[PDB]
């Protein structure tokens, strides 16, 4: 369904005359595209069934009810996040009109969604290597999707460098599996899984590493994520982990049949230093992106512990632990899109240059949402503390979950670190509340009519003039009490968890 | 209650060399594009062929 | 197909460098306890030609020799030494008889095959005599199984594809029979 | 270091090669201090690992 | 079981009724939008119990093969 | 004497002292050559000739082509022999001494009457029992064609 | 578990569509329907541009039947594909599955049809299309080809079960059946 | 309309001539192409009306017998 | 299942034997473990790089040389230029040392 709707797009959209409203509405037929894919999905895909494992076109592909749960998460996410270039994200012309500038903008969304979903469920390193470049291929496009921006064609050409090098260590440790079995399909090597060099799937998971921004490679990401448009950062910061973490969790369930030690270490020495980077990193910045960089390396830090761990509780951990991490990603990110309306306008000092495509830039443009929206600042308030680990809501449960993960398996230094780092990087989402709220008082009765949404013009006068359009709106709201409120189903979702088999059975 | 249950399923089995899932629910070789009687070193018979292992549905 | 292989002569002594190839001999001969077998000495063409005749004659023995291979279950060249014999000595039969009853006719078919790329389809006039007179003093028949009768390609009277270049004789000896035979 | 040297050697007046070649630089005394370090470390920690019986 | 739905739907209202103060609009405004809401999650909240009631058999199923396999490790 | 490693060290040589872009096309041009005449020889003659259909005819004058449209603008004798000399002494790529020292061959056989060359089995399996990998190449291609077109083009 | 008679592991396209219930054509209708509904329905909840309600151009809205044509297609797909891998209600359909292959057997044809293809691309292309609909979200991909692997025993359709022998249906030996694997390979061991 | 682009769904016939004189070089590569897989699906029609299909070849080895050796096999022994 | 180690003319190749063993072996129901299907994992492998027959050959080598034994009456006669494949060596009754032709066959 998404193969096949994908054709008719490409189609159609070379056809129709380029205009902003013909853009928008074929933007609105991908989200119907990805909302029939998921009933599709849904439909014929069961946990009860995919239990023990299915093969699929000459076993190239296998399926099971943990790969399973993946596909419908990023479909789901891919739902929230094609709402954003499918409807208003503010409804001041100037702002959005960047997001419908581009018809190839959905294409090459839709063109990731099928290189995203077919990553986990892999089996043969043949196939690998396609689909792992289906994938890459996919993210550079869109990259570079507003091609006349000197940043964003800046970052494509690092982007593709890096992963190109990615994608050869990736490439290289396939070959190396090869040359020593001879064999192709992932499963016929499992029965070799004593006799070959396990360290060549550790090169394997070198490559993969690079794809998510883990140190000591994190230093590209942090540029990447700092220079594309926030329309473009809110997805390729999200979207590669969510399909690469699966992989790596079942690459590391092969792995640790051997139980090799020294395969351990070395990831632990990653793990182990990327929080250090991930925490102290973050202290000294100005860009709120560059600040999300940093938020996200100390996430996929944590979520490689449950990944490292890989027993029964590191199934629930990392289950849990990705989705609410993409709610929370989704969350903030809406909001940066929104907030931007309420930036003043000058009538001068530092010289702060402004474009269109990352409006919100820095953390001080967050000055006084208390006052200009007080409902959305609470919302960005939750969903920071969320990020802190803050109980009850859903990051506390995902840090307390990986815990239980870690602490089970014996990584206790670790598991302290992770609780240094997670109190480190507090500092730095404290700033992003520090600004909100803090010069609330001083601030309360201020004149102030040259906000960006103050050149909305004014439609009747006696009609009740909403501020922000219907569907963004509706969607932050409902992933903050969510966040917020997860106390009140949490048993059941956990226990929805359990049942999430990778092989366990009995 | 609830003690019991998470102890149950918070086990994990531990696997070594000797016992893992594979999913290879036969053996490959019966037809090959052409020349499929190579060698004659295919010693597997298909007609005789003993019963796999088949894998558990912890749900059924 | 010219693949390179580890197992026989490559295209060029260029290949040979880069694998340092050493063509190595064994004079060791088989033990006495296997007793001894008399290998066939033809040459590519004329076992291209008699093919189809060691085929009607040892029809029993490759398919009982094969047979042995199927079931030794992966030991196939120790544990069918006895009848992979008597398919040396039935095929050594075929050639001895071919030399002592059709050796002008015999000669005349693998001349032209050496003479056109070893290929049937270059040869058809010197083959149609080899078979007549095979038939009338053997009794072997040439037969190409999985076809009718009517339609086996060697008695086809207009082929579609035929030689460019003539052998000469194989036309002097097809027109020679259209006498001697044709009465 | 040698190798760091070639690659300043063909870049010199380019600002971003030198940008980074610099930070990897070791002077003088962090080419001898470092090595004696972790051969005093690798030493004193095995030999404490042997008067501690493990 | 209507009260399962009958808490889903309350859920969906506050969600209209935060959706309000985001947009800062009256809570009076269009008020069949909490109808819509409401609605939008019963349906969700249907569907919720249906996914968990089916975790509850597939679970019991589940634990009474690992209550026999701790059973032969208790041996 | 194995020639082939005197073409790989003026390879060797020249990779150490480019300058220029021009230089810099000419290694990859310099690198092909060596590996489609070492293909050619010994392994495969096959991937010999696919590659210099597919590498030097498709995506070797693609650089040149850039290079004319980008720009053209703009070390000592004893380190590079030094280095390569240094570069040269160990080119032992694996450490197992006998699989390096010991001579192997195969046996042939018979039993395979029907024979018919490489590029007839590849496309036996690519086009039966590997249409999916065949199928995605397909996408992938066809995404690089949208991917280009949205690139580079500017309206 | 819901599980109930393993009809066809890997069931035949044509047969998929044979065996669609009225309902199976209500979900490829209504799917239809739903793609260009769900586009006035985003203009009811939002208005592409402006502040007021305004119809999408008649393009867009063939295009979104097209598109909702697939999706409803594949959707009714996917469900009757259920049916014959034991995943769902198939007891309507096991009865019409017996009755055809009891005839089929009767006229000594073989119940999964005839083919061109020989007996490698005949396994090949089960490989391929079996359990082919658990991605048919992603991509497509159906059996249109007549194979053998089905994953069922031919046995079981010679025992009489209720409301069958009423038929009266002969059924020859496996071995006299055209076109199967246990009636080919008589004269050669590997060509049928 | 005289000259008018006619519509596909409204004019098929108009469409295509519009095609067939304007961009002939769009629309005799596609009749051309798809005069490929039109004369597939007419392959029925040949093998009931002209010839049946050809034997396949032996291209699987040497053909086994399927039976059991023989016992009674003499001659040519040592 | 998927084919792997295909020969280069459609059949299987050498080592295809020893890999479907190993297959029939893992993939068996009467096996509690995968300890019985251990040496038929190494034949595998040694039919693809023959790393232990090779280090029998390095010993043999090793040996001759600690006992003196000469390594032209132990190893086997052999010829490094395809062209000298004479008829003097290949042992015919009257055959010449003159080279052979390997230019065009
Ligand atoms: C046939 C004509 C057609 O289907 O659409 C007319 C369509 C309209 O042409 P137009 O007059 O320029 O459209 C003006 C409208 O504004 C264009 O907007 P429109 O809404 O009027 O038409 C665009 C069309 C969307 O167009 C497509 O999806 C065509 C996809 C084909 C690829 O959407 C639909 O109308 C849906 C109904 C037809 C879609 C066909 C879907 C089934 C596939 C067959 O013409 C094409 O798109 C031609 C595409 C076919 C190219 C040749 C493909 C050959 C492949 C087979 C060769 C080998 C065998
Ligand atoms: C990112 C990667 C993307 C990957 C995906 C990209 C796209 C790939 C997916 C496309 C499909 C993949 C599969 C293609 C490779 C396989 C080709 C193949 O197997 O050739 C062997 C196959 C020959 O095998 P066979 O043993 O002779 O089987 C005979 C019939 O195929 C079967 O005999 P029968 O017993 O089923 O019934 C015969 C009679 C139907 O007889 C009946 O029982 C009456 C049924 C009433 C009509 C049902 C409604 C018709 C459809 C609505 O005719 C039929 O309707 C057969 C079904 C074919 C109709 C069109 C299928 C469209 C599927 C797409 O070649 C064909 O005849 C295929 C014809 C269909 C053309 C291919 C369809 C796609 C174009
Ligand atoms: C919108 C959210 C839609 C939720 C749909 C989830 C779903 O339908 O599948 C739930 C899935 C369980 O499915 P499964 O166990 O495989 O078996 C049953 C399949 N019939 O359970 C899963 O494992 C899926 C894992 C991802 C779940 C993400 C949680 C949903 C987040 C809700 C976001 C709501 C955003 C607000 C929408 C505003 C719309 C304008
Ligand atoms: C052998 C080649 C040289 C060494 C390369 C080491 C590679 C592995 C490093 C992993 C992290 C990659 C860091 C990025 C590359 C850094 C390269 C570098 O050294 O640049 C120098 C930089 C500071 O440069 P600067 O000193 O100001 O200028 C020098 C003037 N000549 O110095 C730095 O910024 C380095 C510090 C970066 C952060 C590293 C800290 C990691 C955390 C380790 C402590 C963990 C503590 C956890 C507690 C429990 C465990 C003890
Ligand atoms: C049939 C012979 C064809 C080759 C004739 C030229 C042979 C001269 C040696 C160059 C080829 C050696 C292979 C390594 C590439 C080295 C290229 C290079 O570094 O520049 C060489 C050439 C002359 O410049 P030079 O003075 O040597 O260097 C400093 C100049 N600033 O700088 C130039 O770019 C001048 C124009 C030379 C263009 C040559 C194009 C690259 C070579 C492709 C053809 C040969 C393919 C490689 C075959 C040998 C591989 C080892
Ligand atoms: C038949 C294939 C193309 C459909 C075209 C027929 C059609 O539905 O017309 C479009 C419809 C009314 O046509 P309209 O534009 O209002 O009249 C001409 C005014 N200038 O305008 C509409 O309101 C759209 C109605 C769409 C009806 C379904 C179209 C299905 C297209 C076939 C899909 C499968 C191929
Ligand atoms: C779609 C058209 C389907 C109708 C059709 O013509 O295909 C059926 C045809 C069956 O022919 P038949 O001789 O009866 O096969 C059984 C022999 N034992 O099947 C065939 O013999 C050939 C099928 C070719 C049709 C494919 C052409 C569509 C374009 C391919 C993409
Ligand atoms: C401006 C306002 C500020 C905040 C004010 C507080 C609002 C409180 C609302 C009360 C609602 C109520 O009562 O919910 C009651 C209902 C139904 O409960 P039940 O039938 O017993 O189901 C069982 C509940 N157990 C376990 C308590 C018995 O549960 C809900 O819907 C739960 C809320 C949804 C949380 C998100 C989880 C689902 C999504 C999964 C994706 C990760
Ligand atoms: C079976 C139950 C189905 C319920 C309906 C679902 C579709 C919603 C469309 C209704 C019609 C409409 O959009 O009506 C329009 C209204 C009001 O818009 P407004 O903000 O006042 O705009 C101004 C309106 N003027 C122009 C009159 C001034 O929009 C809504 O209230 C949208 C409610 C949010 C969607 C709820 C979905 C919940 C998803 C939960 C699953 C995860
Ligand atoms: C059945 C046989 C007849 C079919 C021919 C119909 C032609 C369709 C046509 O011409 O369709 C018309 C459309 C749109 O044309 P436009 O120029 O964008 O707009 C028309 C001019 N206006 C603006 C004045 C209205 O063209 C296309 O889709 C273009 C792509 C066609 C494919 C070209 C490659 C084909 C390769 C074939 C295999 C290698």
């Amino acid at each position: 369904m998404l193969f096949t709707s994908l054709l008719l797009i490409i189609v159609y959209g070379s056809l129709v005359n380029k205009s902003h409203l013909l853009t928008k509405l074929i933007n609105r037929l991908g989200l119907i595209i990805i909302i029939y894919t998921l009933l599709i999905h849904l439909n014929i895909n069961t946990l009860e069934n995919l239990s023990i494992g299915i093969n699929m076109f000459n076993n190239l592909l296998l399926i099971n009810s943990f790969n399973n749960t993946i596909i419908e998460l990023i479909l789901i996410i891919c739902i929230l996040y094609v709402l954003l270039i499918s409807f208003n994200i503010t409804g001041l012309s100037i702002i959005d009109n960047l997001n419908y500038s581009k018809r190839t903008f959905i294409v090459i969304v839709l063109f990731n969604i099928i290189g995203l979903t077919l990553l986990p469920l892999v089996n043969d390193i043949m196939i690998l290597f396609i689909i792992i470049e289906l994938q890459s291929y996919s993210l550079y496009l869109l990259t570079a999707i507003f091609n006349e921006s000197h940043n964003s064609t800046k970052s494509a050409l690092y982007y593709f460098i890096v992963g190109s090098i990615a994608s050869f260590i990736i490439l290289d440790a396939t070959v190396s599996i090869y040359d020593d079995l001879g064999l192709t399909n992932i499963q016929y090597i499992l029965m070799y899984i004593d006799k070959l060099e396990i360290f060549d799937l550790l090169c394997l998971l070198f490559g993969l590493f690079i794809k998510i921004g883990l140190a000591p490679f994190y230093s590209y990401s942090i540029t990447i994520y700092s220079l594309s448009p926030t329309i473009i950062t809110n997805y390729i910061s999200l979207m590669p982990k969510l399909s690469i973490l699966t992989l790596i969790y079942i690459i590391m369930h092969y792995i640790n049949i051997v139980n090799n030690t020294d395969l351990n270490y070395v990831i632990s020495f990653l793990i182990l230093i990327s929080m250090f980077i991930g925490s102290f990193g973050g202290l000294n910045v100005i860009r709120i992106k560059t600040l999300l960089a940093y938020s996200s390396l100390l996430n996929v830090s944590y979520m490689l512990l449950a990944i490292l761990s890989n027993s029964n509780e590191s199934i629930i951990a990392y289950i849990y632990y990705i989705i609410q991490y993409s709610l929370t990603h989704i969350n903030i990110f809406s909001i940066i899109l929104v907030i931007s309306i309420y930036l003043p306008i000058m009538n001068n000092m530092l010289n702060v240059m402004i474009t269109k495509y990352s409006p919100i830039e820095y953390i001080n443009q967050l000055k006084n949402l208390f006052i200009n929206n007080i409902f959305i600042a609470i919302a960005l308030c939750i969903s920071i503390f969320s990020l802190i680990g803050i109980p009850p809501l859903t990051g506390f449960y995902g840090k307390y979950l990986v815990l239980i993960s870690g602490l089970n398996n014996g990584y206790v230094l670790l598991s302290i670190v992770l609780i240094i780092a997670s109190s480190i990087s507090t500092v730095y989402y404290a700033t992003i509340l520090k600004v909100l709220s803090f010069d609330t008082l001083s601030f309360k009765d201020i004149i102030s009519n040259n906000l960006i949404i103050n050149t909305s013009p004014e439609n009747n006068n006696n009609e009740i003039k909403p501020e922000i359009s219907n569907v963004i709106s509706y969607v932050i709201s409902s992933l903050t009490l969510i966040i917020l409120l997860i106390i009140i189903q949490y048993e059941n979702i956990v226990k929805g968890a359990y049942l999430v088999l990778l092989y366990n059975w009995v | 209650s609830t003690a019991d249950l998470y102890g149950l399923i918070s086990f994990t089995p531990k696997r070594d060399i000797h016992h893992y899932v594979i999913r290879v629910d036969e053996v490959p070789g019966k037809h090959f594009p052409t020349n499929t009687t190579g060698n004659f070193g295919n010693t597997v018979d298909f007609e005789n062929l003993e019963p796999r292992r088949k894998p558990i549905n912890p749900y059924l | 197909s010219s693949t390179h292989t580890n197992d026989s002569l490559n295209s060029s002594n260029y290949v040979d460098k880069l694998k340092d190839t050493h063509f190595v001999f064994e004079n060791d001969k088989l033990p006495s306890e296997i007793p001894d077998v008399e290998e066939v000495g033809a040459t590519t063409a004329p076992l291209l030609s008699a093919a189809y005749f060691i085929g009607a004659k040892c029809q029993d023995y490759n398919d009982d020799f094969m047979l042995c291979q199927k079931e030794a279950k992966g030991n196939g060249p120790i544990d069918c030494l006895k009848e992979g014999r008597r398919v040396t000595r039935c095929a050594s039969g075929v050639l001895k008889d071919l030399n002592t009853h059709c050796s002008d006719e015999f000669r005349l078919h693998w001349q032209c095959l050496s003479f056109s790329n070893l290929e049937y389809k270059n040869c058809r006039k010197a083959e149609s005599l080899l078979n007549k007179c095979v038939f009338e003093k053997m009794n072997l028949v040439k037969k190409i199984p999985g076809i009718p009768e009517d339609r086996q390609i060697h008695l086809k009277q207009n082929p579609v594809l035929k030689p460019v270049a003539l052998h000469q004789d194989s036309e002097v000896a097809f027109k020679k029979a259209q006498n001697e035979n044709s009465i | 270091h040698f190798r760091r040297l070639m690659q300043y050697k063909k870049g010199s007046a380019r600002p971003g090669l030198a940008k980074y070649l610099n930070l990897f630089s070791l002077s003088k005394s962090q080419l001898i201090g470092f090595p004696v370090a972790l051969g005093a470390f690798s030493f004193l920690s095995h030999s404490f690992a042997n008067l501690q019986e493990g | 079981m209507i009260a399962s739905l009958a808490g889903w739907g309350l859920f969906g209202v506050t969600v209209r009724a935060y959706q309000q103060g985001i947009r800062k609009v009256p809570f009076s405004y269009y008020p069949l939008g909490y109808v819509y809401s409401a609605l939008g999650w019963v349906a969700f909240g249907y569907g919720f119990n249906l996914w968990t009631e089916r975790n509850d058999k597939l679970l019991e199923k589940r634990v009474e093969k690992l209550k026999e396999s701790r059973n032969l490790r208790l041996s | 004497m194995n020639l082939e490693i005197l073409d790989l060290s003026i390879l060797g040589f020249y990779s150490l002292i480019s300058s220029n872009s021009f230089e810099s096309i000419a290694i990859l041009v310099a690198t092909i050559m060596p590996v489609i005449t070492e293909l050619w020889y010994n392994y495969s003659q096959l991937f010999a000739l696919l590659y210099t259909l597919i590498y030097v005819g498709a995506v070797v004058i693609l650089f040149v082509f850039i290079l004319s449209v980008i720009n053209e603008k703009e070390s000592g004798l004893f380190i590079l022999i030094l280095v390569l000399l240094l570069d040269d002494l160990d080119d032992n790529e694996s450490n197992d001494n006998d699989y390096n020292n010991v001579y192997i061959t195969d046996y042939a056989d018979w039993f395979n009457n029907y024979n018919e060359s490489d590029l007839s089995v590849i496309g036996n399996l690519l086009f039966t029992e590997y249409a999916l990998l065949l199928l995605i190449i397909s996408f992938i291609l066809l995404m690089s064609i949208i991917g280009l077109i949205l690139i580079v083009k500017k309206d | 578990m819901e599980t109930y008679e393993l009809i066809d592991s890997d069931p035949k396209f044509s047969r998929v569509v044979r065996y669609f219930r009225p309902s199976d054509y209500l979900t490829w209708a209504l799917g239809t329907i739903g793609a260009p509904g769900l586009m006035v329905l985003f203009e009811k909840i939002e208005p592409a541009k402006g502040n007021t309600f305004k119809m999408p151009p008649p393009s867009i809205m063939r295009i979104a039947t097209t598109i909702g044509f697939f999706g409803g297609f594949y959707y009714a797909y996917t469900s009757s594909t259920k049916r014959f891998w034991g995943y769902s209600e198939n007891a309507k359909e096991v009865a019409k599955d017996r009755y055809e292959v009891k005839k089929a057997l009767s006229e000594k044809k073989s119940p999964y049809g005839s083919s061109l293809l020989n007996p490698y691309q005949q396994d090949m292309s089960a490989r391929n299309s079996t359990n082919s609909q658990l991605l048919l979200a992603i991509f497509p991909w159906f059996n249109v080809a007549n194979h053998q692997s089905h994953g069922i025993d031919l046995r079981k359709y010679y025992e009489v079960r209720d409301g069958e022998e009423n038929w009266n249906f002969t059924l020859p030996p496996l071995d006299q059946v055209k076109d199967l694997d246990v009636a080919q390979y008589k004269e050669y061991s590997n060509y049928p | 309309a005289i000259g008018d682009y006619p519509v596909y769904y409204k004019q098929p016939i108009r469409w295509l001539s519009y095609h067939a004189h304007t961009r002939p070089h769009v629309f005799y590569a596609i009749a051309v192409a798809a005069l490929g897989p039109v004369f597939m699906m007419a392959t029925p029609l040949r093998r009931k009306f002209l010839y049946d299909d050809h034997e396949p070849l032996p291209a699987n080895g040497y053909p086994l017998p399927n039976r059991s050796r023989d016992k009674t096999l003499t001659g040519y022994d040592d | 299942a998927p084919l792997q180690q295909v020969g280069r003319h459609g059949g299987p190749n050498k080592c295809f034997g020893e890999f479907q063993r190993v297959v029939e072996c893992m993939t068996n129901a009467k096996h509690d473990s995968y300890e019985p299907c251990n040496n038929l994992k190494n034949d595998y492998l040694e039919c693809r790089k023959h790393k232990v027959e090779r280090y029998k050959a390095f010993l043999m080598q090793k040996h001759a040389e600690e006992l003196g034994k000469d390594p032209e009456e132990i190893g086997a006669p052999f010829v490094r230029k395809r062209r000298f494949l004479t008829s003097k060596t290949l042992g015919l009754v009257d055959g010449d040392d003159y080279e052979i032709g390997v230019e065009k066959i």
